[PDB]
RNA sequence: AAUUCCGAUAACGAACGAGAUCUUAACCUGCUAAUUAGCGGCGAGUACACUGUACUUGCUGCUUCUUAGAGGAACAUUGUGUGUCUAACACAAGGAAGUUUAAGGCAACAACAGGUCUGUGAUGUCCUUAGAUGAACUAGGCUGCACGCGUGCUACACUGAUAUAUAUAACGAGUAAAAUAUGCUUGCAUACUUUUCCUCCGCCGAAAGGCGUAGGUAAUCUUUAUCAAUAUAUAUCGUGAUGGGGAUAGAUUAUUGCAAUUAUUAAUCUUGAACGAGGAAUGCCUAGUAAGCAUGAUUCAUCAGAUUGUGCUAACUACGUC
C-alpha cells in the first residue's frame, strides 16, 4: 500500500504496524519507501491592511508520502491496513506478484 | 445581467464574498485576511 | 578493485570513481583537460602535481559532475580526487602510505580534504538583499 | 580627440604610442610584424 | 597555446576527447568546402535570435551554427527544435526594461536539422522521440574527431 | 617546486622593515599556482595575514561598481600584468611586486595628532592604493588595464612621481610630519 | 580618397565603411549592412577606400529594394495605407512624409493627432 | 547578547520575560530503507584503439552518491594566558562545526484615542431605501498636467559594447465553460464529441506566432546528469557624445480579450533626446553576506521595471568606540 499524510508521525505507527502485521505472515514488502516532501508554501501579509511597516510571514504545509509495494491477498493486507489507520493517513493500493 | 467569466469582477472569496485579495494558488479561493483567521486549522503553520 | 566518493562545496557535488587502470581520467564522457577556465583548470591538476605522476598510472579515474556553478564545481572536483586518493590507499593500498600521503594533502591545505560549508544566508522581507534593507528616507 | 592614421614589446599599447596609430591599424601593424589579450612570442 | 603539457593519459577516440571549437571550426569550413548543405540565400537577411537584435555579422556562421548543432546531437543522443532554441537563446537588452533571454529563430534551426537529416547525418524516429544523430554521420563525425585530434596534435 | 602560474619563482624575497615581510607572507603554505583561494579570511582580525599577498592583489584589484564579482578578469589582468612586468623591467615580477609593497605603504597618519600606522593595515592600504591607482590611470584612458596595472607596480617599485601610491603616501606621510 | 560628401556628409574615411554607409539614414544599422552586402561593397575596408561606382551601385540597391532579395517585412514605410503600397523613402524625403502625415493626423482628427497638436506625448508619461 | 550570572547586600523567597523550546541549513551513522532515484551485474551492438576508452537498445546483486526516517555529535573539549581568580573571558590546539554551529520563527507587562467598520453576515448608533447611498447596464475616469516631493529601472563605455563559440543553477509550478452533428433557418434551438493547466515533439512561420499531434493530476510527462544570466574563449570596433547611451517618434504584422484609441502585450524595419560619475544632502551594509548577475512564484482572460522566494558569480574593511 501507498501511504499520504499531513502527519509524520501518523504514518510511521501505520509503518511500524503493517510491517509487523506483515512479518507474521510472512509476506513480501519492499522496505519503505519515503518520498520526497513536498511543502504547498504560502507567502502571506501580515495585517489585513496596509499601514504600519510590511510584514510578511511564510506558512507551510508539509505533505509526506510514503510507499510499500506487497505481494499477498489484498483483502487481509487492507482489512489490517484500514483499521489500524488514523483517518489523517490516507491509503492507496498498490500490488504486485513479486 | 452581463458578467465576464474571466477578470476581476468574474470572482470572490469563498468565505467572506470580497473581490480584493484572493489567494488563487492551489485553488484555495480565500481572500488573505480570512486565510489568516483559518490558516492553523487547514494546516498551512508557521516554522521559519 | 575500485572505490566511490564525493566532494561538495556550496551546490555543486562531484562523484569521484577511483579504478584499477592505467591513469586515464575523465569528466562526464570527457577529458580531463576539457573544463575550460584556465586559471582555475591548475587548481583540479593541483592534486596531479602535489602527488607525481606515477601514483595514478595504476589507476583509471571517473568523475560526474553535478550541480552548482563553475567556481562551485571546480572545488567539489578538487575535494572529490583527494578523498578519491586517500580513500582508495585505506582499502586497498596500505595505512601507512595512506597517512604519509594525506599528511602530504593537509600540509598543504585542509579545503582540499574537507569542503567549505557555506551556504546562503535566506532572503527576508523589507529588501532585496539576504540582509539589505530597501532604501529610508525622510 | 584622434590624430592617428594609416601609414608611415608587442602590446597594442605600445605599438600605438610608438607609431602613433589607431588601435585597429596598431593590430593590423602586429599581425604584418608577427608574419581578447593572449600569450606573446 | 592550443597545446599544453598535460598531467594525464588522454584518449583521443571521440568528439569526447576534443575541444570543442577546433572541432566545430574545422568542421564547419571542411562542410562549406565540401558545399553539403546550402547557405540558404534567405538566411543572410535575419537574425540569429533576439537577444542580437542585429544583424549576424560574421559570414560563415550557417555552417558554425550546423557544426554545433551536429556536436550538441553527439553529445545528447535526442532532441528536437526546442533545445536547439533554448540553446543557442541569449539575453536581450529590452531598452529601459530590463533583460531576459530570449530563443533562438527557429526556422534556420529546422532548416539546418533538415538538410543534416536529409544527407544521412541526422534522423526522426519515434524510437527515441526527437531527432537523434545517425550512422553515416555518427560514423563520420567519429572519424573527423579522430582526424583532427592527431592532426592538431603533433 | 611549485611556482605562480608556472611562470614565477617565488623563492626569493628582499627583507623590507621586516614587518612587511611577515605581514605578506610569500611562504610555501602561503604559495599557490594561480590567484584564486576563496578560505575563510574574516575568522579573526590577524587572519588577513594567512590570505597570500597575491591572492589579495586580486581581491583588491576586482573591486569596483560594474567590475565586481568578476574575478577570472581580474586575475586574467594581473597574470599579464606580470608578463608585461618581465619583459618591461629585468626583474622577475614576484620580486617587484615585493619592491612596490616595500615602497608603497604610508607609515604615519593622522586622526585627531599624528599616530604610526599599524603594519598590516599598510600593506593593506598600499594594495588599494596601488589599485585605486591603476584604476584612476585606466577609465577612458586607451591603454588596456594590464598594462595600466603593470605601471603601477614597476613605478611603485622603483619609487616615482609616475605611482600614484607613492604620490599618496608621500601626501599621507606629509599631512601627518606637518600636523604633529 | 577619405573625407567624402555624398547625399549627405560622410567624411568617415579612417571608420570602417559600414558604419561610414549608417550615418545617413539606416543608423538602425540592418538597412545599411543588407545595403552594403547587396551593393557587394565589401565591409573589410575602411571608407577612404570607397570607390565611385560602388557608391552609385549602393544609390541603385537602396531605390526600391524590393527587387533584390531584400524581403518586404524587412522593409520600412510599407502599407502607408492608401489606394497604393510604398517602400522607405529616405532623407529629407522622409522627413517630409512624417511631416506630411502630421499634417495629414491634424485635419484627419483623433487623440493622438490632437495631443501631437497640443505638444503632448502618444502613450503618456504620467506627468504627475 | 540578556534584572545573564557572580558578588556585595534590610531583605529572603518567588513568577513572567530571556535563555529555553520549535523549524530549517551545517557534519556522522559503511547501521535503517529502493519507488516514479542512483550504482553496479550481464547480454547486445556502434566507434576507436590495443595483452580497454566513447557511444545506444534488452534483462537484472549493490545503496557510496538521490531521497528521508530514526538516531548520534560541542560542553568552551583539551592546552596556554588574563580575570575578586569568582562568574568567566582571551588565545592556540584538537575538531564537520567553537560569535549559545548559521539562519529564522515565537513575543512579557503596560501603553499609543497609532492603523483598519474600503476583509468579513464581527459591529453600535447616525444616515439612506423605487427620481435608492440597494441590485444592475452603457459609455467616461482613476493613468489627464505651468509644476513639488518619494521607491525603483536604464545609463553615462575599452576591467567596455557588438557578434559567434563554450561551460554550467536552485526554489518551484502545472487540468458550469469549448468544439463537431441534427431540427428549425450563416442566425436560433437540440444531440454527440470531450473542452478549458504545463507544453515536449513533427510540420509551417524572418520574427512574433501558428497548425498538427504526445505524455503528464505528477521524484514518472512539461523538465532537470540540466531550464538562467554574470561566466570564459575567439573575433569586430578603437575612445571620438562614438558603432557609447535608447529616451522619443514613425511606420507593421501578430497575439490576448466583448471591448485594445489614452498607443494591453508582441515582434520588424526605420527614428538616435538628455547623459562626460552627479550640488547641498542623505541610505544600506560585517562572510557565501555587500555588490553584480539572473531566474521561480504571487497577482494573471491579457499585463513586471513590483513584491516575495531561490540560486550563481564571492569583494572591500574592521572584528571596535561613545
Amino acid at each position: 500500500i501507498a501511504l499520504t499524510s499531513k502527519n509524520l508521525r501518523a504514518i510511521e505507527k501505520v509503518c511500524s504496524d503493517i510491517m509487523k502485521g506483515a512479518k507474521e505472515k510472512n509476506l513480501n514488502v519492499s522496505g519503505p519507501v519515503r518520498l520526497p516532501v513536498k511543502t504547498l508554501r504560502i507567502t502571506t501579509r501580515k495585517s489585513p491592511c496596509g499601514e504600519g511597516t510590511n510584514t510578511w510571514d511564510r506558512f507551510e504545509l508539509r505533505i509526506y508520502k510514503r510507499l510499500i509495494d506487497l505481494y499477498s491477498q489484498c483483502e487481509v493486507v487492507t482489512q489490517m491496513t484500514s483499521i489500524n489507520i488514523d483517518p489523517v493517513v490516507e491509503v492507496e493500493v498498490i500490488i504486485t506478484d513479486s | 445581467v452581463h458578467p465576464k467569466k474571466y477578470g476581476q469582477g468574474s470572482r470572490q472569496c469563498r468565505v467572506c464574498s470580497n473581490k480584493h485579495a484572493i489567494i488563487r494558488k492551489y485553488n484555495i479561493n480565500i481572500c488573505r485576511q480570512c486565510f489568516r483567521e483559518r490558516a492553523d486549522i487547514i494546516g498551512f503553520k508557521k516554522y521559519r | 578493485k575500485r572505490v566511490q566518493t564525493f566532494g561538495k562545496k556550496k551546490t555543486a557535488v562531484a562523484v569521484a570513481t577511483v579504478t584499477n587502470g592505467k591513469g586515464l581520467i575523465k569528466l562526464n564522457g570527457k577529458n580531463l583537460d576539457l573544463v575550460e577556465p584556465y586559471i582555475l583548470k591548475t587548481k583540479v591538476y593541483e592534486p596531479l602535481w602535489l602527488i607525481g605522476s606515477g601514483k595514478l598510472k595504476n589507476l583509471d579515474i571517473r568523475i560526474r559532475v553535478k550541480g552548482g556553478g563553475q567556481t562551485s564545481q571546480i572545488y567539489a572536483i578538487r575535494q572529490a580526487i583527494g578523498k578519491g586518493i586517500i580513500s582508495y590507499y585505506q582499502k586497498y593500498v596500505d595505512e601507512s602510505t595512506k597517512k604519509e600521503l594525506k599528511d602530504v594533502l593537509l600540509r598543504y591545505d585542509r579545503s582540499l580534504l574537507v569542503g567549505d560549508t557555506r551556504r546562503c544566508e535566506p532572503k527576508k522581507f523589507g529588501g532585496k538583499g539576504a540582509r539589505a534593507r530597501y532604501q529610508k528616507s525622510y | 580627440k584622434l590624430n592617428h592614421a594609416v601609414f608611415i614589446v608587442i602590446t597594442p599599447s605600445a605599438i600605438a604610442e610608438k607609431y602613433k596609430v589607431n588601435l585597429s591599424v596598431a593590430r593590423a601593424v602586429i599581425n604584418h610584424l608577427a608574419d581578447s589579450q593572449k600569450l606573446y612570442t | 597555446r592550443l597545446l599544453e603539457p598535460v598531467p594525464f593519459v588522454k584518449t583521443n577516440n571521440c568528439i569526447k576527447d576534443v575541444d570543442a571549437d577546433l572541432f566545430i571550426r574545422s568542421y564547419a569550413t571542411h562542410l562549406k568546402l565540401h558545399n553539403k548543405i546550402t547557405y540558404p540565400k534567405w538566411c543572410t537577411f535575419v537574425k540569429t535570435g533576439k537577444g542580437r537584435k542585429l544583424a549576424p555579422l560574421n559570414e560563415d556562421w550557417y555552417f558554425i551554427r550546423a557544426s554545433s548543432i551536429l556536436r550538441r546531437l553527439y553529445l545528447h543522443p535526442d532532441i528536437g527544435v526546442g533545445f536547439l532554441r533554448r540553446q543557442f537563446s541569449s539575453k536581450q537588452r529590452r531598452g529601459v526594461a530590463p533583460n531576459h533571454t530570449s530563443l533562438a529563430s527557429g526556422k534556420i534551426l529546422r532548416s539546418i536539422l533538415q538538410q543534416l537529416e536529409n544527407l544521412g547525418y541526422v534522423e526522426q524516429n519515434p524510437k527515441k522521440k526527437g531527432r537523434r544523430l545517425t550512422t553515416k554521420g555518427e560514423n563520420a563525425i567519429n572519424n573527423f574527431a579522430r582526424y583532427i585530434n592527431k592532426k592538431v596534435y603533433n | 617546486d611549485i611556482k605562480l602560474f608556472k611562470k614565477w619563482s617565488y623563492e626569493e624575497i628582499n627583507i623590507a622593515d621586516l614587518s612587511l615581510v611577515d605581514c605578506i607572507a610569500v611562504s610555501q603554505k602561503a604559495c599557490v599556482y594561480t590567484p584564486h583561494t576563496a578560505g575563510r579570511y574574516q575568522k579573526k582580525r590577524f587572519r588577513k595575514a594567512l590570505c597570500p599577498i597575491v591572492e589579495r592583489l586580486v581581491n583588491s584589484m576586482m573591486m569596483h561598481g560594474r567590475n565586481n564579482g568578476k574575478k577570472l578578469k581580474a586575475i586574467r589582468i594581473v597574470a599579464y600584468a606580470f608578463e608585461i612586468i618581465h619583459l618591461m623591467t629585468g626583474e622577475n615580477p614576484l620580486q617587484v611586486f615585493v619592491n612596490a609593497v616595500q615602497k608603497g605603504g604610508p607609515r604615519e597618519d593622522s586622526t585627531r595628532q599624528a599616530v604610526d600606522v599599524s603594519p598590516l593595515r599598510r600593506v593593506n592600504q598600499a594594495i588599494y592604493l596601488i589599485c585605486t591607482g591603476a584604476r584612476n590611470a585606466a577609465f577612458r584612458n586607451i591603454k588596456s588595464i594590464s598594462e595600466c596595472l603593470a605601471e603601477e607596480i614597476i613605478n611603485c617599485a622603483n619609487e616615482s612621481s609616475s605611482s600614484y601610491a607613492i604620490k599618496k603616501k608621500d601626501e599621507i606621510e606629509r599631512v601627518a610630519k606637518a600636523n604633529r | 580618397q577619405h573625407i567624402l560628401r555624398i547625399l549627405n556628409t560622410n567624411v568617415d574615411g579612417k571608420e570602417k565603411v559600414i558604419i561610414a554607409l549608417t550615418a545617413i539614414k539606416g543608423i538602425g544599422k540592418r538597412m545599411a549592412t543588407v545595403i552594403c552586402k547587396q551593393a557587394n561593397v565589401d565591409p573589410t575596408k575602411r571608407a577612404g577606400e570607397l570607390t565611385t561606382e560602388e557608391i552609385d551601385n549602393i544609390v541603385h540597391i537602396m531605390s526600391t529594394p524590393t527587387q533584390f532579395k531584400i524581403p518586404d517585412w524587412f522593409l520600412n514605410r510599407r502599407k502607408d495605407l492608401k489606394e497604393g503600397k510604398n517602400i522607405h523613402v529616405i532623407a529629407n524625403q522622409l522627413d517630409s512624409y512624417l511631416r506630411e502625415d502630421l499634417e495629414r493626423m491634424k485635419k484627419i482628427r483623433l487623440h493622438r493627432g490632437l495631443r501631437h497638436h497640443w505638444g503632448l506625448r502618444v502613450r503618456g508619461q504620467h506627468t504627475k
